[PDB]
């Protein structure tokens, strides 16, 4: 607050650095959000056309995000227990209850990552190998910030088609991390960004 | 009284949301001015 920064600027000047300091007018930190389901989805690949990622975005409810901020909906327990908590608190679907991948910009973040591509996610041996690179791109791109490098609050990202080439073994992870980043940017920016 | 002393603050990069009312420089002297020399602190609440 005001008196806190007044006290630390007094401390800075009078105790450690005697230097005159130009100080601008204070601004606050801002955030970002999405308020509606996504449009015709963008799928994007690497410079070498190898691996695609299909993602839509729609807002998880206020209660969902505020309870993830209060750690009660943490994925650290059994996936079945997490799914049962989703079912007993938010009428959540069972097929969507046991497919959630990660959270976002920290250990408890205001985003959520869901998979529902039931005929095409029988390709699990080739999905789960790059699923962790999707998480490594997901958390990093959600703590980056598209517009003015702020944080992204209360947005659900949902992957609907995973087209990954057979045995990448060096291409997959390292190339899908910027793909996860760029498809996260597309699914965010396309069909209702808000501040 | 009489004066005792006698690309950062760009006007396109600073939101003027509230006009800075001048008594802020009294109430919080370090946070609202540059070069606060020979300044006195204030007792602010009983």
């Amino acid at each position: 607050g005001e008196l806190y920064l007044d006290c630390v600027m007094h401390d800075l000047r009078k105790m450690y650095s005697e230097i005159d300091i130009k100080v601008a007018d204070p601004v606050v930190t801002f955030c970002e959000t999405v308020v509606e389901t996504s449009s015709l989805k963008c799928f994007a690949e690497t410079p070498n056309k190898k691996n695609k990622i299909t993602m839509i975005a729609e807002p998880l409810e206020k209660g969902l995000a505020e309870d993830i901020e209060n750690e009660v909906v943490q994925i650290t327990w059994n996936r079945k227990k997490l799914g049962e908590f989703f079912q007993t608190k938010y009428d959540w679907d069972l097929l969507a209850a046991r497919s959630i991948w990660a959270f976002g910009p920290d250990a408890t973040g205001p985003n959520i990552l869901v998979d529902d591509t039931l005929p095409s996610e029988v390709d699990k041996a080739l999905l789960g190998s790059v699923k962790d690179s999707i998480v490594q791109g997901f958390q990093w791109g959600t703590r980056e910030g598209p517009l003015c490098d702020e944080l992204i609050r209360n947005v659900k990202f949902k992957i609907l088609d995973a087209v990954v080439a057979q045995e990448p073994l060096h291409r997959g992870g390292g190339q899908i991390i910027p793909t996860a980043r760029r498809v996260v940017y597309s699914a965010f920016l396309m069909a209702t960004p808000r501040l | 009284f009489e004066p005792l002393v006698r690309e950062f603050n760009d006007i396109n990069k600073i939101i003027i949301r509230q006009p800075i009312r001048t008594e802020y420089k009294i109430a919080f002297p370090y946070l609202y001015n540059n070069l606060p020399h020979h300044v006195h602190l204030t007792w602010y609440h009983t």
